[PDB]
């Protein structure tokens, strides 16, 4: 009786997600843009020298 | 207040999620007074709604 009203799927979404200390949208609305560093362009210089 | 308990008892699906954020929340995002409302929106650097 339970299974078929959605009981046993409210409870499983509560304890599991609600009580989640990182969210889906939580790690998903943190963007930010980055400088590009040596390491990208590194081999240029190597087959410079 | 009126405020808390309006979210508390409501039933639309915007309003309900928006009172599952603030009941699991760490840490306590209600004031005690609305002197330290605006106090907390002015010195969070626009992280306080």
């Amino acid at each position: 009786k339970l299974s078929e009203q959605g009981v046993l799927d409210k409870l499983k979404n509560k304890w599991w997600y609600d009580k989640g200390e990182c969210g889906a949208k939580d790690s998903g609305s943190k963007e930010k843009t980055s400088a590009l560093s040596l390491s990208n362009v590194a081999g240029v210089f190597y087959i410079l020298v | 207040g009126s405020t808390k308990e309006f979210f508390r008892r409501s039933k639309i699906a915007v309003f309900d999620k928006m009172w599952t954020y603030m009941r699991s929340a760490e840490p306590s995002v209600f004031v005690r007074t609305t002197a330290e409302g605006v106090a907390r929106v002015r010195k969070s650097k626009g992280k306080y709604a």
